């Protein structure tokens, strides 16, 4: 289950 | 901050003249990921050359396996050339059947 | 233990060629079990181990749609970092991320981690507390300020402690027999002479899995780490790995030296010595 909703830099 | 590719040329099974085999070119420790890997035979480029999926390790550097089927002989010389931005000119590693 | 579920993400800008390439690659105990690649004919999450074919269609759709959303985020992140470093749009740059969790034999969370890197250099990393960050340079301090005031570390903590562990726990059960995995090495010693008072003894280890292995040459007890020469472990191209270590010794003193092979699949470490037919 890969990470979703990656936070923007 | 780039990293120069470490290259290993070697066969899958123990080499033996006049018997089909796989020749590997294992390139590692390189960055950026864009790279050209050519396999050679007595100077001439080998046309049918497979490539594994690229991956990267815990130090960020990438690694990839290139390979082609070949039948070794007494006098054939096999090598693997690699182009990469870290290098000023290409890097040709020659196959030693004892390494 | 220790068992791990890591996700390796790569995003590379490619000016004057096309859109940026994007890859996610999942690992279970350092074994590729899933992969996504935007440069494929039809980009979707695909199994990379046959024990993953158990999972239903809803799993694959969910992971596939998630990856496409992630691609767009990293597409924006690439353009953001150009701004932070004031870099040209016509140059290629690479954003990498490793994000995962580790558990022991009991199942408890040993270490959760997530760390970024730009052009092969550390950018930002989540600390082992799972609360604060560590910026690698002045650009990463901009991201550090965002995620701290955004409270992003806390949202990551939920994934790493709960989701990652629970799913890792699930995968291990589905691929228990496959991940139990051990091929013992076939080992031998070759002799490579030379018109000289020395000879080269080379110790081989072939057809072994996993790639973790240690070869050593010894002289009557002590290990010759300094004078030894060895290559990095390498794929044979059929699931197994290869490795060799070598030593240069005086001519006629080959029986004084001893090779040792240490590996999981072995009941006990192998002890090798040069022997001719003759």
């Amino acid at each position: 289950f890969a990470p979703g909703n990656w936070p923007a830099l | 901050i780039q990293k120069t590719p470490q290259i290993q040329v070697y066969s899958r099974h123990p080499p033996e003249n006049g018997k089909p085999n796989i020749l590997n070119c294992y390139v590692t420790q390189f960055h950026p990921p864009h790279i050209e890997i050519q396999m050679l035979k007595n100077g001439k480029k080998i046309p049918k050359v497979e490539m594994s999926d690229m991956s990267f390790s815990k130090d960020w550097s990438f690694y990839i396996l290139a390979h082609t089927e070949f039948t070794p002989t007494e006098t054939d010389t096999y090598a693997c050339r690699v182009k990469h931005d870290s290098m000023a000119e290409p890097k040709t590693v020659y196959w030693d059947r004892d390494m | 233990g220790p068992h791990s579920l890591r996700y390796f993400v790569t995003a590379v800008s490619r000016p004057g060629l096309g859109e940026p390439r994007y890859m996610e690659v999942g690992y279970v105990d350092d074994t590729e079990f899933v992969r996504f690649d935007s440069d494929a004919e039809n980009p979707r999450y695909e199994p990379r181990a046959r024990w993953m074919e158990q999972e239903g269609p809803e799993y694959w759709e969910r992971e596939t749609q998630k990856a496409k959303g992630n691609e767009q985020s990293f597409r924006v992140d690439l353009r953001t970092l150009l701004g932070y470093y004031n870099q040209s749009k016509g140059g290629s740059h690479t954003i990498q991320v490793i994000s995962g969790c580790e558990v022991g034999s009991d199942g408890r969370l040993l270490r959760g981690y997530q760390q970024y890197a730009y052009d092969g250099c550390d950018y930002i990393a989540l600390n082992e507390d799972l609360k604060t960050w560590t910026a690698a340079d002045m650009a990463a301090l901009i991201t550090k300020h965002k995620w701290e005031q955004a409270g992003e570390a806390e949202r990551l903590r939920a994934y790493l402690e709960g989701t990652c562990v629970e799913w890792l726990r699930r995968y291990l059960k589905n691929g228990n027999a496959t991940l139990l995995r051990t091929d013992s090495p076939k080992a031998h010693v070759t002799h490579h002479s030379r018109p000289e008072d020395k000879v080269t003894l080379r110790c081989w280890a072939l057809g072994f899995y996993p790639a973790d292995i240690t070869l050593t040459w010894q002289l009557n007890g002590e290990e010759l780490i300094q004078d030894m020469e060895l290559v990095e472990t390498r794929p044979a191209g059929d699931g197994t790995f290869q490795k060799w270590a070598s030593v240069v010794v005086p001519l006629g003193k080959e029986q004084y030296y001893t090779c040792h092979v240490y590996h999981q699949g072995l009941p006990e470490p192998l002890t090798l010595r040069w022997e001719p037919p003759p």
